[PDB]
């Protein structure tokens, strides 16, 4: 139901989380089309100790690498 | 199987996520159910009893 | 794959604000 990154729950903006066994993905409801879980597909709300069934993963922020590599 | 069995064959889905999706369908953010699952379950149990 | 696609450019808002300031 949710993915924890830094002690903060992440919920899908529009879609359901999915995993093929090793990695996690976010995809629409009526057609299989996995996408990488970023900060644009999820919205943060709450903390990491209220939701039942949460899991662990890391959300890829496109801002971080693309901005730190150039700013050096 | 939720409401998906009315289109074709039954499709699996856990009940709490189906309830969250029904909340999402009426303009309430889906985090509300996951933050208040036990309270809603108790309210439903009291109402149906 | 799409039939009818045309060429154009998309404006990125982050690039000007970044390279103008981070330089
Ligand atoms: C589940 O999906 C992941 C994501 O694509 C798969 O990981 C890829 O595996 C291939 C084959 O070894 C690699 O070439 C890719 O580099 C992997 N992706 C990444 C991001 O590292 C994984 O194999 C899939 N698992 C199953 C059982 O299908
Ligand atoms: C997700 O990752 C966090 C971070 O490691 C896990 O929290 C740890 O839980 C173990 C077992 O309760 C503790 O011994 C560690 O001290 C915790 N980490 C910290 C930094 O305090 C959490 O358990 C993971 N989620 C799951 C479902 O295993
Ligand atoms: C949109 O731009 C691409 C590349 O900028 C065009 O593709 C080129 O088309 C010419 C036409 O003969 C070829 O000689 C080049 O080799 C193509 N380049 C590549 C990278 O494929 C494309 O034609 C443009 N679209 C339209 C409708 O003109």
């Amino acid at each position: 139901p949710a993915i924890c990154h830094d002690g903060k729950a992440h919920f899908p903006r529009e879609g359901v989380f999915v995993s093929n066994g090793t990695h996690w993905f976010v995809t629409q409801r009526n057609f299989y089309e996995p996408q990488i879980i970023t900060t644009d597909n999820t919205f943060v709300s709450g903390n990491c100790d209220v939701v039942i069934g949460i899991v662990n993963n890391t959300v890829y922020d496109p801002l971080q690498p693309e901005l730190d590599s150039f700013k050096e | 199987s939720g409401w998906t069995f009315g289109a074709g064959p039954a499709l699996q889905i856990p009940f709490p996520m189906q309830m969250a999706y029904r909340f999402n369908g009426i303009g309430v953010t889906q985090n509300v159910l996951y933050e208040n699952q036990k309270l809603i379950a108790n309210q439903f149990n009291s109402a149906i009893g």
